[PDB]
Formats: structure tokens, sequence, C-alpha cells
């Protein structure tokens, strides 16, 4: 719920999380303010690519 | 080993003590934490840097000096590292052998010669604490 | 071509913080030689935590045998920086660029330092 779009969601059948539409992150930081609130510093990496447009 | 008081370097400002319990009751076992105290330089609104918490069971105190030198502790990206206290916040032997609740207690002198003892009041409900370190 | 070599064991962080997004104050005491160290490390690229262990090395030049101002491959924390001040148990004041950096050991195992002078910092984290 912390991600303003729909970016990650819930896998019922292994109980995890997974990456669905990886192009609509935005470059907002919200689910890394999350992660290092919640005590998990380096748990989603996110780094723009150079190459790919 | 004396003493179950451990005493945290630095914790954010920012922080309540009921916060703090939480953390520690997610990291080490439910309700491992007797008493936990936030020293203020003023009445009620300006805490110190650091904080003083007494665990129930010396085995809880070691496992969490344990994970504080492996800096497996972060609580808002800060690392709470872990030392030895001066004092306990309360009194309490670490023992649950030595505490002895709703017991009778009576004083009084021997009589005559005899095996006697003669009971001059007596008490129902006292709690006895036998504590070592302080020989009392 | 290297003038200090030896292995550093860190005891505290100035910040102790792991997402401070700040230069990181380390102080690291050495071992056969009973010398402390002081250095801005940034953690979020070159991650440090108490009680690792790493070695540090000082040259004048990273060219083999001469040609100052291939030593790339074996550390992975070169710097660039220069000495100004030796005077203080002998104590040296190197800034990399801001970065300052205390190393207060013996007076005779700091000998040859000259003043003002361009030097290196080799480090690698076993």
């Amino acid at each position: 719920e912390s991600s303003p779009t729909k970016v990650f969601g819930m896998d019922p059948v292994t109980r995890q999380v997974v990456v669905v539409d990886p192009e609509a992150y935005t470059y907002d930081e919200e689910v890394i303010k999350k992660a290092e609130a919640m005590g998990k510093p380096g748990l989603i990496e996110i780094s723009p690519k150079d190459d790919s447009f | 080993t004396n003493r179950s008081t451990v005493k945290i370097s630095n914790v954010p400002q920012t922080i309540v003590a009921d916060e703090l319990l939480r953390f520690l009751e997610l990291h080490l076992g439910e309700d491992t934490v007797f008493a936990l105290e936030i020293p203020t330089t003023r009445d009620n609104w300006k805490p110190r840097d650091f904080a003083r918490v007494q665990f129930t069971t010396l085995e809880v105190k070691s496992r969490a000096q344990l994970l504080s030198s492996q800096s497996k502790l972060l609580f808002k990206t800060h690392n709470l590292r872990l030392s030895e206290a001066y004092d306990d916040i309360i009194p309490r032997p670490v023992d649950p052998r030595k505490r002895l609740d709703d017991i009778v207690l009576t004083v009084g002198f021997p009589e005559s010669d005899e095996k006697r003892f003669c009971a001059l009041e007596k008490w129902d409900g006292v709690r006895c604490w036998i504590l070592t370190e302080k020989r009392r | 071509i290297i003038m200090f070599e030896d292995i550093f064991v860190v005891d505290k962080l100035d910040p102790d913080g792991k997402k401070f997004d700040k230069v990181t104050r380390v102080e690291a005491r050495s071992h056969n030689l009973e010398m402390f160290m002081h250095l801005d490390v940034n953690t979020e690229v070159y991650p440090l935590a108490v009680g690792d262990k790493f070695t540090l090395a000082m040259a004048p030049t990273l060219n083999l045998d001469g040609t100052p101002d291939t030593l790339a491959d074996k550390y992975e924390y070169i710097m660039h920086g220069k000495l100004y001040k030796i005077s203080e148990k002998a104590e040296l004041y190197v800034s990399f660029g801001g970065l300052l950096m205390l190393l207060q050991g013996d007076p005779a195992h700091i000998s040859h330092f000259e003043l003002d002078q361009r030097l290196f910092l080799l480090m690698r984290k076993l």
C-alpha cells in the first residue's frame, strides 16, 4: 500500500510479493522509505538504467 | 552476570519508551523486558541520548549482548550499543526461585529452655525477596 | 614502494547509522603496532561495520618502482590526499579533498613522511 502506483503485487499461491508492470514506479521514494522505516534498509534497490529509454 | 540491567548507548531523541519496548519484544522473546526508563533533562519533555533496560532472565541479557555485538539491532537507522549498568532500575533478584509470594510471616522470641517459639503478631500474604549481591 | 602497511580493526563509529546519507568517521585500532586512526568513509558506497578487519597501505605513487605523480587490482579503496601537519606518539593529518584523516601511532613508526607531500591511501577489507 505504500507504493503510489501499481508496481508490486501480492502473489496468493506463494504468499510473497512479485513485480508486475515494472515501468510504473515514477521514481518516487515511497517503497524505499517504508522499507527503511520498517527496519530493512537494503530490501528493495531501484536504480535507473542509462542505456534504456 | 551479577545484574541483568543493560545500558543502551545511543537512541533517537524522538522515540518513546513504548516504541523501544515493542522493538525489543519483537527482536527478543515476548514480554522479556521488565523495566525501561529513559532519563530526561527536563520534567517530561526532554529525553537524553541513552536509556537503561532491565531484563527478566540472564539468558535474555546474554542474547541481547550477542545481538548488539554483531550489530543486528537497527532501530530507526540507529545502531543500539549495549553496555553494563551501575545499578538496577528495581532491586529485584534475577531468579524465579528466590521470589516468594503469599507466605506467612510472624515474629517472636523463644519462650523457655525448651524448643518453643511464641508468636507475637502474624502477617499473611507477605512478599519475600532474597538478594545475594546486595546481601539483604 | 609502500611506506606504511598494517592490519586495522574498527572499534566504533561516530554517527552509528545505516542510512544517514552522511560521511561516517571510523576509529580503528591497529594490531602489533598500537596505532589509532581516524578516517571518513562513506558507508552508503563502501559499507563498514564495527568488528570487521581491513588492511591499509600508503604509497607516494601507484606506479611500480618510480614515476611519482598498477595497484588497482589489489586494493579497492584507493584515494589521494596531502599531509599538511606532522607535529603533534606522533600523529598525522592528511586531507583527501576534505576527508580528514588522523593517524596517531608511535614516533618511530612514522618517520619517513615529509611535510606537504602527495600520498595515496590503499585499503582492502580482506
